[PDB]
RNA sequence: AGUAUGAAAAUGAUUAUUUUAUAAGCAAUCAUGAAUAUAUUAUAUUAUAUUAAUGAUGUACCUUUUGUAUAAUGGGUCAGC
RNA sequence: UCAUCUGAUUAAUUGUGGUUAGUAGUGAAAGACAAAUCUGGUUUGCAGAUAGCUGGUUUUCUAUGAAAUAUAUGUAAGUA
RNA sequence: AGGUAAAUAAUCUAAAGGGAAACAGCCCAGAUUAAGAUAUAAAGUUCCUAAUAAAUAAUAAGUGAAAUAAAUAUUAAAAU
RNA sequence: UGCUGACAUGAGUAACGAAAAAAAGGUAUAAACCUUUUCACCUAAAACAUAAGGUUUAACUAUAAAAGUACGGCCCCUAAUUAAAUUAAAUAUAAAUAUAUUUAAGAUGGGAUAAUCUAUAUUAAUAUUUAUCUUAAAAUAUAUAAUUAUAUUAUAUAUUAUAUAUUUAUAUAAUAUAAACUAAUAAAGAUCAGGAAAAUUAAUGUAUACCGUAAUGUAGACCGACUCAGGUAUGUAAGUAGAGAAUAUGAAGGUGAAUUAGAUAAUUAAAGGGAAGGAACUCGGCAAAGAUAGCUCAUAAGUUAGUCAAUAAAGAGUAAUAAGAACAAAGUUGUACAACUGUUUACU
RNA sequence: AUAAUUGAGGUCCCGCAUGAAUGACGUAAUGAUACAACAACUGUCUCCCCUUUAAGCUAAGUGAAAUUGAAAUCGUAGUGA
RNA sequence: AGAGUAGAUAUUGUAAGCUAUGUUUGCCACCUUCGACUCAACAUUUCCUCUUGGUUGUAAAAGCUAAGAAGGGUUUGACUGUUCGUCAAUUAAAAUGUUACGUGAGUUGGGUUAAAUACGAUGUGAAUCAGUAUGGUUCCUAUCUGCUGAAGGAAAUAUUAUCAAAUUAAAUCUCAUUAUUAGUACGCAAGGACCAUAAUGAAUCAACCCAUGGUGUAUCUAUUGAUAAUAAUAUAAUAUAUUUAUUAAUAUAUUAUCUAUAUUAGUUUAUAUUUUAAUUAUUAUCAUAGUAGAUAAGCUAAGUUGAUAAUAAAUAAAUAUUGAAUACAUAUUAAAUAUGAAGUUGUUUUAAUAAGAUAAUUAAUCUGAUAAUUUUAUACUAAAAUUAAUAAUUAUAGGUUUUAUAUAUUAUUUAUAA
């Protein structure tokens, strides 16, 4: 149930790193994407090219934003009177800074 | 009960409902991204549904047709955005696949998602129309788009097309009128080139497309095999 | 819980040298090859240093006891007190 | 916690506030409870209580080097 | 009884070293520090393991060869 | 088992706390945030109103809006109770203090008026607990004033038509569902016999103070060291069903979560089914299994006479005959001990 | 009573060491009390099998604990606090 | 000594004698949990099975006693907490121990056990007991050793792909009944064989799923309650087209089936009024998979199939031959020569290892791995299958097609037509 001794430096290290099962393997199965000449996984789509195509689809197949007439044709002063500004909470501010906590996809290296 | 399908870490009732939802979403949006295992199971359902629809369309037996219809109805959630999904299935989706013997979907593997390391895939409908009757482009048929992008890249590099690319193009063609296919390719080029910011001289592009079509369409050792002494 | 400074140790990762995949026990000491490093008197057949070839000897430390390798006490390690 | 079980118009359950406790209350009485546990709480002080008992008591070198017997002891873990 | 109670001697206790396979108390012998030629102690001298050659008898059972198991039985052997 | 600090070991191991998720898009930044659609879960709640509490957690700093009427506090009044207060000498007392009496405080309670809206100031003058039956009345049908059977029976409002003050008032007549529920009324059964305390006319007034108000509240926003399956007061709690607040469903509302994706060995947990047998298991039938109406009938021995036994066991009617939601309902007996309903070691 | 009973009930009385409000005795009712029997039922068992979900296993992210003189931590026999 | 009809030594064996054991009850004081379940390992002082000596007390058959022998096997129930014991029913037999009286970081907790309580006894009493009874508390994610499986690395008498012997590590090894020989041998009769073979079983082990049974959150049908869809039809509105003389008629698309007021306070329902405010087909969700009847694959035992591994060799106790030493005798603790066991060696089976063997040898396609689709396999791994698309041949998974199975209605039918 309980360790009888302080496990030594040797014995913890040979346990962890000695076996190949536990080690990380080289990703030999990279290959060139045909659409953009960059690294991608074998039997896998290029995340750049499919992302680009998804973006294209979004730009074309776009549901139009609903802008109400009455709010679109308000005067500036009138709009200010109706819908004044406010102090956002700390939480709200944190939520707004998305680049702090949201990871954009990185581009791979160009294949040789 | 064991081995017939993926369990997907869900109770039976939930699992089936999930699969139905996935099928509905595939029919609505002609491609969808999801986890690999879910996509694989969803394909099985969607394909089955398509075949049933085809059978209903074709069969002379009235009772059979009615039964097929009932089965199709059972296998979908018809509400909200999928109210007129049955109609779409009969009129829009299933008529694409009348000549095609199975294989109506394609699950294309993606790079696994970063937060979760979950293997990610794209379940999508085969031979989805890239251009509707309105002057727009349609959401779906990712593989075709990718192929055309690869072709464009090859043209830019002034390289020959890869054998695999040619094979894929041939596969795409098999259930496609040649002129229609060409027109689709041309349409894809217009969007793709602009996105990538390469110049679109139209006549030259058309000629290239034609050349690509021609080679696709017109079909043309270490050990020796010797009889026993 | 001042301010500077900090190659103090425990501790982690990495590199170098050296030994190690037929060998068994306080992991040290003594014998003794080999390999490496440094050496403005290595003149060399040289000197020091580092390193579990191989051989021999070797039952942690304290406390408490007639008596403890004891499977009796107490201590995870180092730093300060 | 889940299942199962018992009471469920009564010696019922329960909200809000009040009274009674550290030789000391409350107790359909089990030494039961009195702020995560009482044959009598907690805190502060006497206070460095007391301990014939346990453990600990830190550099080096040099010289000599025991005893575990007798007697006594409310003494046989001690002390002369 | 590795028991208990005292008597005498020794060792251990507080004693390292050699021997007794390993060993608090047995057999030798008392470490001031080295050196390693010579005498050695107890104990050993086929190899493991430092060191050996003989003589005369007996055993044939591996008896025995560093921890001796009895009455009795059988088979011999001497002497009368 | 020294104290403090730092850093190891177990170990990148267990675990990440009852849980249903999917896609598309915000965004070629999202398992976790927002939106839309689909799916599910809670639904006499995981909803909607509130009380208490609390690092304001909120839909936020440009912030929770009150003269009063199905608005609370504050205020007036007092209960339980409290008070270095109160009375040459209230009484007692080593001091502290304690007692009695006064006065003051003290909500958990009582408190005028109100949509045809309402006016609170000042001055002057003399209600334990339970029940709404039976009878009787008239109404509706059958038969031949009287019988039989059935509901109805105190209050709650609009309409129409009359009669009196003069379209505004008062009274009368007639018209008009069922089932729950409310308040207010009346009469009244039982013993356990049911709070306290604070006037009326007239004249003159009344420019209406302060505080509470967010959200959370069967909970991530309180008490539990934690965003803890624990603890936490009250009122509404769509319909369909039913005796019902049981049980099923779920209109609406709210929610789907600081872990995910896969795989589903052994093994564990929590479930479902099981041939032939049926307690052979085991300390022990522990556990599991077992319900042939839940309504209406019927129901024994014994017995303290209490359908106590009884919700008796069996059994019948209605329903169903191959079965086909949940929930209520789980035998009979002998003996020991204790009359019984209760109480007890909060945590063996 | 059971194929078979140290249990149960009935009965006997060398009551080691019963007995009358530390109440004695026999009942009806009650009891989540204790023991025993019958019925019914069954995965309790003969004798386990299949299935379901949550873990377990793998990948990603986060990240405990008791313990620990130091460890280069085998079997047997012998020895020996 | 003495029993044993006679004779101490077939069998029995007083009291006294000499040992072994460490299985009981003690003693010592170095040293501070009984039973059940589960799985067992070891011993032999052998209970059964195999071999054999003796047995006026071996005629036969049952026995009794002794030697070899640990290969295989050695029980299920009633009572009790019990081990034990009593009994019942079996068995070839129901052996005796050791293993911290094996086994609680494997289960249990009935006994023993503290707090509550009562009884009998003891005590003035608090309370007590080699008493009785009811109730009643420990948990642990495994670091090392070890064991069960599974990988990676490795040094290979030097490579890879395959086939692989000796060997090592384990497994296995049986037993009963009936039948025949034979109612023979033997015996007055009653009774009744050895030697040996066969067939049925047994207990154990292994594999398997064709069939049978179970399961089957694949599936299908039935079915109660509530809710929610799609389609069709009707009505209404809006939008888009066509006709007609913005209106009406038609076609397509989308949305809608609400609402409000009455019946004396509130809620619900009902009807009436108001409004365009619909009733058939087919689905889904929830209620343990809602319940029930079937049920494919797989997995399984209740099922099916096979095995209990020979022949051979050397032996144990025991039984002999010739034959001295020792004129006889003596199977030899002499030389020679023979028999002899469920034991030993082996044999058989599994796992490991890889001596050896065939082949290829820097590669337009050498051998492996990474990758994908997977299952013959599986925790992860590993293993195995496939990764075809060109001059030919090769289907891994899904999908498709197919026949087949399941479900449950169906000739009162389906399809072609005249
Ligand atoms: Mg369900
Ligand atoms: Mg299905
Ligand atoms: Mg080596
Ligand atoms: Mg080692
Ligand atoms: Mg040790
Ligand atoms: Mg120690
Ligand atoms: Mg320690
Ligand atoms: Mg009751
Ligand atoms: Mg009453
Ligand atoms: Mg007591
Ligand atoms: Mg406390
Ligand atoms: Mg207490
Ligand atoms: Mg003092
Ligand atoms: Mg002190
Ligand atoms: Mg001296
Ligand atoms: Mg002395
Ligand atoms: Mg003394
Ligand atoms: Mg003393
Ligand atoms: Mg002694
Ligand atoms: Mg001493
Ligand atoms: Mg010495
Ligand atoms: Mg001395
Ligand atoms: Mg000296
Ligand atoms: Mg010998
Ligand atoms: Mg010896
Ligand atoms: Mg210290
Ligand atoms: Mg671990
Ligand atoms: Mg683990
Ligand atoms: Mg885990
Ligand atoms: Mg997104
Ligand atoms: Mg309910
Ligand atoms: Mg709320
Ligand atoms: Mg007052
Ligand atoms: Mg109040
Ligand atoms: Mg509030
Ligand atoms: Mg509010
Ligand atoms: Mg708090
Ligand atoms: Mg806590
Ligand atoms: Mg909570
Ligand atoms: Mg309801
Ligand atoms: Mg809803
Ligand atoms: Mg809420
Ligand atoms: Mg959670
Ligand atoms: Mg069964
Ligand atoms: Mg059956
Ligand atoms: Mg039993
Ligand atoms: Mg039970
Ligand atoms: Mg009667
Ligand atoms: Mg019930
Ligand atoms: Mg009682
Ligand atoms: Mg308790
Ligand atoms: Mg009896
Ligand atoms: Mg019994
Ligand atoms: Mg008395
Ligand atoms: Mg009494
Ligand atoms: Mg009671
Ligand atoms: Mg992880
Ligand atoms: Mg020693
Ligand atoms: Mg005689
Ligand atoms: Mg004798
Ligand atoms: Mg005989
Ligand atoms: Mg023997
Ligand atoms: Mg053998
Ligand atoms: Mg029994
Ligand atoms: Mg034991
Ligand atoms: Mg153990
Ligand atoms: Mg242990
Ligand atoms: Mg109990
Ligand atoms: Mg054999
Ligand atoms: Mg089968
Ligand atoms: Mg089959
Ligand atoms: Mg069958
Ligand atoms: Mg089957
Ligand atoms: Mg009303
Ligand atoms: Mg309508
Ligand atoms: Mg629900
Ligand atoms: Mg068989
Ligand atoms: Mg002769
Ligand atoms: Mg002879
Ligand atoms: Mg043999
Ligand atoms: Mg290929
Ligand atoms: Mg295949
Ligand atoms: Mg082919
Ligand atoms: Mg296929
Ligand atoms: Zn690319």
């Amino acid at each position: 149930a309980v360790p009888k001794k302080k496990v030594s430096h040797q014995k913890k290290r040979q346990k962890l790193y000695g076996p190949g099962k536990k080690q990380l393997k080289m990703i030999h199965h990279l290959n060139k994407c045909p659409s953009c000449g960059h690294y991608k996984r074998a039997n896998t789509l290029c995340m750049y090219c499919v992302g680009q195509i998804s973006h294209i689809w979004k730009t074309h197949t776009a549901k139009e934003e609903i802008k109400p007439r009455q709010e679109e044709e308000l005067s500036e002063l009138d709009q200010r009177v109706l819908y004044p500004g406010r102090r956002d909470t700390k939480y709200t501010k944190d939520l707004k800074d998305k680049d702090n906590y949201l990871e954009r996809r990185v581009r791979t290296l160009k294949k040789d | 009960t064991v081995g017939i399908a993926r369990k997907l870490s869900r109770d039976k009732a939930h699992r089936d409902a999930l699969l139905k939802n996935l099928a509905c979403q595939l029919f609505q949006h002609e491609s969808i991204v999801s986890t690999h295992a879910k996509c694989k199971e969803a394909s099985r359902v969607a394909e089955r549904i398509i075949t049933w629809t085809k059978r209903a369309i074709t069969t002379s037996n009235s009772v059979a047709q009615a039964e097929l219809k009932s089965q199709i109805q059972s296998q979908l959630f018809l509400a909200g955005d999928n109210r007129k999904l049955m109609k779409r299935l009969f009129s829009e989706i299933a008529p694409r696949y009348l000549e095609r013997p199975g294989g109506y979907t394609r699950v294309l593997r993606l790079e696994p998602r970063a937060n979760d390391s979950a293997p990610q895939s794209v379940l999508e409908l085969v031979d989805s129309p890239v251009m509707s009757e309105s002057h727009t482009v349609n959401r779906g048929n990712l593989k075709m788009w990718l192929l055309v992008k690869s072709v464009i890249n090859d043209d830019a590099n002034q390289l020959p097309h890869n054998p695999l690319t040619l094979q894929n193009l041939h596969k795409v063609a098999k259930f496609k009128a040649e002129a229609q296919l060409h027109g689709e390719i041309m349409l894809i080029k217009q969007v793709l080139l602009k996105e990538m910011s390469l110049p679109y001289d139209e006549a030259l592009e058309n000629e290239r497309t034609q050349a690509l079509l021609k080679e696709v369409y017109s079909s043309s050792s270490s050990y020796v095999m010797v009889p026993r002494p």
